[PDB]
């Protein structure tokens, strides 16, 4: 019902129309720890393995 | 092969339709979380319809339609025929109804106004509240037994002349069962049933109402089983009760309203709930429950989504509904209609 | 470019290897001087993930050959592809293991696997990214099962990161008399829970019902059933050999296939199912295909799927043919079957095909399984074992390597607690 | 003139991206060499191209463009193919060994080694730029590069670039081109992870678009050249507006604004027509009326859903081709009448506009026949939850079960990580409901 914001130029047009109206990221050292804690957990499992295996 | 699951034990209509099915030898019957079937027969709530029609493979059908909520719930249907159009406010067949929520888009304002608007005409003003129910003429004994309940309520005008059957001075409704299918084809069974009131009615006595509510239960509760089995009378019996008390047809007097309101309401929703362009299809059973005033006017009360049948009539029905919801989408292997098709184009 | 090294030990490992190396090296067009001569790019494109290139534009299997006698050596080094190998490359005692687990993992095998292991890495050190290794073998005998398997253990301890696949060939009563078999394939089981990624599970048994019932050879010989091997292993490895989206490296196959560390142990499949020589006129449809790689008498396992339940499965259809097709074959198996499908991992058949065909067909498809109806197989070797443990029958040849009846009673326990686990998600619902 | 950086990570984000890249060139006349002869400032420009395309002394329009994959195969596929002097050597990233599809691998174990390489070779990009906007980031959900090393990316752009939008185009998987039985793991750990640095994500399900190919461009089988051509045509229509003169999403902060109310419920609904198969013998050419209205069909959607059942927050309609608002208004009048178009209450119900006067470029020998007039269509509806309760209830069967956790567990990962995921999802399906339906 309503044309708004009507914008020309050679490339094309542009509008809006209406037809009723209306009734903190984590810190460089947190990702470094959360790396690092799942890197000693791979190494833990890694070197577990070792253990049973010099057994 | 064709398969199914089953998600709602309850279903006495369902029940009936697997054993159908199974008994064919072509269909075979998963479990709950399969999701390789053909056919889901659903529960009554939360029906997971996100997750239909994303199997490669398989064509998906459900016994549901995702939105048709709107038609069978109080509330809604009362919205639903006060916002379109195509039904309106206007609307002659429903009756004047308000949606009003507890205090403990509300319309008690403009209920009380027609309400303090009628006690001017000296016009009867009885109303009924359900969402557990209250009849009464007292505006304030309704809108107090409503906001002492947690749960959202329909206070609509009490049709205080019904239609009574003779002998007995007695009430009833009108149940007609309607099959959807997904081509959005509506089809009306040919046996509807009448639910009967036993005790003679009361044309000024509302606390007493095994005489003013005719569910087969609340009758069975309280002279029960008098004039016919279990307070229902059939379409043969009460057309030649309409033929011999008032000269009229079940068809002509009744039959063609009860036709008109259920395409109006359905064909209202077509838009809203077609499965037409999409990836799963759905059907849908419904109940219209009717109302008969002594002019023979008929009257819409309520439509239920999960309907239950009367027990002479579920073999037919259930192999109505194989043969017109199923087997239309999946074909069985090889070699007297119940159901009236509800269509009219009117050229204007 | 991934480089995997190849492991083969034992007479039978031995055989069904030198087999893979025939088989892929035709459909490589790799000679058996090392030379190429094919006529096609695809046939390159990922040949170093199983060959290494030497100057004068050689190709030489990354292969090691090992056993504990010289026979089966001096064999392949004569068969018709032995010239192929590298020669510093068989690696091989004296002595032979007499069919005994504790001599090959203990006593003569703990002598050979340092000269092996020096192989080995040399090939690993000369790889630009390792995936890992695969091992042929038998479990029944002494040098295949015992060695083997204490090699596994040892490349794991040196590359504990690398993938590690065999391929195991069990052993059945109906193709051997040798009565300490069910000692040496439950020790070696003990060991293949433990340390490998994936395993293909090669029955002795099912090969011989599947010459004999099917294939209609009365007197089928060793050749007869490791022909059935070579089409297998062909099979399996197609999507490693060639450019393709769907399992394409051995960790890729592992988590597609592995949803529990322990049951890593697979049923393969086969179609059409051909003896030697014998000629191949009709290729067939996409719905033949379909219908015999499922089919329980193409698996090279001999169980029964109908009575178990596939938690995953690789399905893997070769020679130019309608992907369509193909697709919806696939889709139709699963939706006309789907209860032997576990609900609970969703979608859990996965599909390849590949353009180029094995020699001598237009068509086959190749079935990998990880069915839980493999508990048959582990169920019948522990029978067996049971039979003679409760009474501790031939267990002197095993003591007197210095082995203790304790070692028994632990491998016999992981068994029946691997026929257990797989019992356990036969029956879990959703 | 502010500049766009695009970041292509995995597979599919590199392959999509060489499929946008080149549908970009042949839009604004540029030629593999690099050379365009329409150009007429030689050596810079801040022009609107510009965004998204730096210049050399020698004439030569390059990428804001960086490829990482973790195995070199298809990135090698980029340095030798037909556009490959197009792109700077430092541009195109590889590493040795892939995540196996297994999100922890792409994240912590091989994301860890890699990590600021890549954002160097950002931050050299970056340095060209007098007014940088931010960055559109091309992925999978389902591979263990997209998921893993994609989310771990956005959490360290939202460190050094803090102020910047982050556009996310993101693969959602499906069953018929999956090559991975993990792929809803992946997707709710890289989605739980990547939500809060995401300022808009535009989701294309690959079975819708293998569904439109097979329906509309009868194609057999798709293969991904098939699906990523129709990918670049939809992104591409998303993006003209940041390339070419107009008033409309001129900047990324834009799309944020006109899309997303609700941060969290930043994943808007893209829907496109026509699609029209290049072999098509005779074909009526398609009115602004028609096109228009095939925006509301879930079979031109890019997630199957159904946006009848569900409430609109925002609505832009972007046209190619010969198209003017007297049509468009018109257009709407009508649909409006015959559809099931709910916004929430707090929202205008309407619709902004953006006409741009070029009809689509099609890739020559391509599936898709050149058409007078296209459309896509942006809505942010809360029917695209529909998406998210398929992929929760995948994860929710195999989690139960714990069905290969073990592959993510053995990367570092912990079993936690999983139910943290989970519980997000949640919330976010309830925030989806709660803004959509009443009853
Ligand atoms: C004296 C009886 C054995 C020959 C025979 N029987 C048995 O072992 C007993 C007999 C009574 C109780 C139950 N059964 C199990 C047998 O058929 N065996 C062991 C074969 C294997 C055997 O068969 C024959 C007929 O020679 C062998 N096959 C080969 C063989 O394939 N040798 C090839 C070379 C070769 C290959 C692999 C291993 C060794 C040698 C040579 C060529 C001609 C070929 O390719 O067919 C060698 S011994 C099958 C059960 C698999
Ligand atoms: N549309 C489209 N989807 C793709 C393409 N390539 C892969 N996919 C899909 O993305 C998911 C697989 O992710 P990939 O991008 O291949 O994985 P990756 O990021 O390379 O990660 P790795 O696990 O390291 O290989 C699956 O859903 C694939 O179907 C492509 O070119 N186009
Ligand atoms: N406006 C009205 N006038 C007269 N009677 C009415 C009425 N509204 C309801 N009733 C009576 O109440 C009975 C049941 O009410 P209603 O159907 O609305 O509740 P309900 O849904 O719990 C039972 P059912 O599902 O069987 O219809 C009807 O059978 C009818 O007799
Ligand atoms: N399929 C097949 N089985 C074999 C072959 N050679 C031996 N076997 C079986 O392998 C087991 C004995 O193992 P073998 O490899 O000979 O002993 P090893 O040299 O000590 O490893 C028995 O079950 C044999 O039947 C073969 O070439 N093919
Ligand atoms: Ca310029
Ligand atoms: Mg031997
Ligand atoms: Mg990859």
């Amino acid at each position: 019902m309503e044309v708004i914001e009507l914008n020309k130029c050679t490339s094309g047009q542009s509008f809006e129309v209406i037809l009723k109206p209306p009734s903190r990221d984590p810190s460089l050292e947190e990702i470094q720890k959360k790396l690092e804690a799942a890197e000693e957990r791979r190494k833990y499992q890694e070197a577990e393995l070792l253990k049973h295996l010099a057994e | 092969m064709y398969t199914f699951v089953v998600r709602d034990e309850n279903s006495s209509v369902y029940a009936e339709v697997s054993r159908l099915l199974l008994a064919t030898g072509q269909w075979k019957r998963l479990r709950k979380d399969n999701p390789r079937f053909n056919l889901m027969l659903g529960e009554r709530n939360r029906l997971p319809f996100g997750r239909l029609g994303h199997e490669p493979g398989l064509v998906q059908l459900v016994n549901y339609y995702r939105g048709a909520d709107k038609l069978c719930r109080k509330a809604s249907l009362v919205k639903l025929i006060k916002t379109s159009p195509e039904l309106s406010e206007s609307c002659t067949w429903f009756p004047e109804s308000y949606v009003i929520y507890p205090t403990n888009t509300d319309e008690r304002e403009v209920f009380l106004a027609a309400y303090n608007r009628r006690r001017e005409g000296r016009e009867g003003n009885v109303w009924i509240a359900k969402s557990g129910i209250l009849i009464s003429s007292e505006a304030s004994e309704l809108l107090d037994f409503i906001d002492e309940q947690g749960q959202v309520h329909v206070i609509q005008k009490y049709l205080e002349k019904p239609l009574l059957l003779e002998p007995g001075h007695r009430k009833f409704d009108i149940r007609s069962w309607v099959l959807v299918d997904h081509l959005y084809n509506i089809y009306l069974y040919r046996e509807g049933v009448l639910r009967t009131s036993s005790e003679p009615y009361n044309s000024a006595n509302f606390q007493d109402k095994t005489c003013h509510l005719t569910n087969h239960c609340i009758q069975k509760e309280y002279n029960y089983g008098r004039y016919e089995e279990g307070n229902e009378m059939f379409f043969e019996e009460f057309n030649q009760y309409l033929m011999d008390a008032l000269n009229t047809t079940l068809e002509n007097s009744i039959l063609l309203q009860i036709k008109h309101i259920i395409r109006s309401c359905l064909m209202c929703i077509e838009p809203a709930i077609s499965t037409k362009h999409l990836h799963y299809q759905s059907f849908q059973l419904f109940g219209f429950d009717f109302m008969v005033d002594e002019e023979l006017k008929v009257w819409l009360i309520e439509v239920n989504g999960a309907p239950a049948c009367a027990q002479k009539l579920y073999a037919e029905l259930c192999q109505g509904i194989v043969d017109v919801a199923i087997s239309s989408v999946f074909p069985l292997a090889d070699t007297t209609s119940i159901f009236i098709k509800l269509h009219h184009h009117h050229h204007h | 470019m991934r480089e995997i090294v190849h492991i083969q030990a034992g007479q039978c490992g031995n055989q069904i290897g030198a087999k893979f190396w025939e088989v892929i090296s035709d459909e490589h067009g790799i000679d058996p001087t090392g030379s190429y001569h094919g006529d096609s790019d695809l046939q390159l494109e990922r040949i170093n993930v199983y060959y290494n290139e030497a100057a004068g534009n050689k190709y030489v299997p990354r292969a090691i050959l090992v056993d504990l006698e010289p026979g089966t050596m001096d064999s392949v080094r004569s068969g018709p592809f032995g010239q192929i190998f590298r020669p510093d490359n068989f690696v091989f005692g004296q002595s032979g293991a007499g069919n005994n687990w504790a001599k090959g993992h203990y006593t003569e095998g703990a002598e050979l696997v340092d000269s092996v292991l020096d192989v080995v890495r040399k090939e690993s050190e000369s790889c630009d990214c390792l995936q890992g290794f695969q091992l042929t073998h038998s479990l029944g005998g002494g040098t295949g099962s015992g060695m083997g398997t204490l090699l596994i253990s040892k490349i794991r301890e040196e590359y504990p990161d690398r993938i590690m696949n065999t391929f195991s060939v069990v052993p059945s009563p109906k193709v051997s008399d040798t009565v300490v078999e069910p000692y040496n394939a439950t020790l070696s089981v003990h060991q293949l829970v433990e340390n490998t990624d994936e395993t293909y599970c090669i029955d002795n048994e099912a090969l011989y019902d599947i010459c004999f019932r099917t294939l209609k050879l009365t007197t089928p010989t060793y050749g007869d059933l490791n022909h059935l091997v070579s089409a297998t292993m062909s099979g399996v490895t197609t999507c490693l050999r060639f450019p393709g989206q769907l399992n394409a490296d051995l960790r890729k196959l592992a988590v597609n296939m592995v949803p529990f560390p322990r049951l890593h142990f697979f049923m393969p499949g086969f179609a059409p199912l051909t003896s030697r020589g014998s000629q191949q006129y009709r290729a067939l449809t996409v719905p033949e295909l379909t219908q015999q790689m499922f089919d329980a008498k193409n698996m090279m396992a001999a169980c029964d799927p109908r009575h178990g339940r596939y938690l995953t499965v690789a399905a893997v259809f070769r020679g130019r043919m309608s992907m369509k097709e193909v697709d919806e074959q696939m889709l139709n198996v699963q939706n006309k079957n789907s209860s032997y499908f576990v609900e609970w991992i969703p979608n859990n058949v996965k599909t390849a095909v590949c353009d180029i065909p094995p020699r001598g067909l237009k068509m086959s498809a190749t079935f990998i399984g990880n069915s839980t109806a493999i508990q048959e197989l582990f169920k019948r070797i522990s029978e067996q074992f049971t039979a003679m443990f409760r009474r501790k029958a031939f267990l002197h040849w095993y003591t007197g390597e210095g082995m203790d009846e304790m070692e028994f009673t632990e491998a016999e326990s992981n068994m029946n607690d691997l026929v257990s686990e797989y019992q356990q998600y036969q029956d879990a619902t959703a | 003139m502010r500049e766009c950086i695009s970041i292509h990570v995995g597979q599919a984000g590199v392959q999509i991206g060489n499929a946008c890249w080149e549908l970009y060139c042949l839009e604004h006349g540029i030629q593999p060499d690099g050379q365009m002869p329409s150009d007429k400032t030689i050596g810079g420009g801040d022009d609107s191209f510009n965004t998204f395309f730096s210049e050399t002394g020698a004439g030569k329009h390059v990428p804001r463009a960086v490829f990482v994959d973790l195995e070199p195969t298809v990135i090698d596929e980029v340095r030798t193919g037909t556009y490959r002097q197009l792109f700077h050597p430092e541009q195109l990233i590889t590493g040795k060994e892939d995540a196996a599809n297994n999100y922890a691998r792409g994240h912590y174990t091989i994301g860890k080694e890699i990590i600021d390489l890549v954002l160097d070779r950002i931050r050299k990009l970056a340095d060209q730029c007098t007014g940088l906007q931010g960055f559109l980031v091309f992925h999978s959900f389902g591979g263990g590069t997209g998921s893993g090393f994609t989310s771990l990316l956005m959490e360290r752009l939202s460190v050094d670039y803090g102020k910047k939008s982050k556009l996310e185009f993101s693969i959602y998987p499906a069953p018929q081109v999956s090559t991975a039985v993990v792929e809803p793991y992946n997707s709710i750990l890289t989605t739980h992870t990547t939500l809060e640095h995401s300022d808009c994500a535009f989701m294309v399900d690959n079975e819708a678009i293998y569904d439109i190919c097979r329906r509309n461009l009868d194609i057999e089988r798709p293969t991904y050249t098939n699906l990523n051509r129709l990918i670049s045509q939809i992104v591409s229509s998303i993006t003209a507006s940041l390339r070419f003169d107009g008033a409309l999403n001129v900047d990324l902060t834009e799309f944020q604004t006109n899309l997303v109310p609700y941060p969290r419920i930043h994943f808007p609904l893209a829907t496109y027509a026509p699609v029209i198969s290049a072999e098509k013998a005779y074909h009526e050419q398609l009115s602004v009326a028609e096109i228009t209205n095939a925006c509301f069909e879930p079979a031109n959607q890019m997630v199957k859903c159904d946006p009848r059942h569900g409430k609109y927050m925002a609505c832009c309609l972007l046209y190619r081709g010969d198209v003017v608002p007297k049509d468009v208004n018109a257009a709407i009048a009508t649909i409006k009448t015959k559809r099931s178009i709910q916004f929430v209450d707090w929202c205008p119900t309407g619709f902004k506009v953006g006409i741009n006067y070029q009809p689509p470029t099609v890739v020559p020998g391509g599936d898709l026949a050149k058409v007078q007039r296209a459309v896509c269509m942006l809505s942010n509806t809360t029917a695209i939850a529909e998406a998210w309760a398929r992929l929760d209830h995948k994860f929710d069967l195999m989690y139960a079960k714990r069905a290969f956790v073990h592959w993510y567990v053995g990367e570092g990962m912990e079993e936690g990580e999983f139910s943290e995921a989970r519980e997000d999802m949640a919330a976010l399906e309830k925030d989806y409901e709660e803004v959509g339906v009443d009853s």
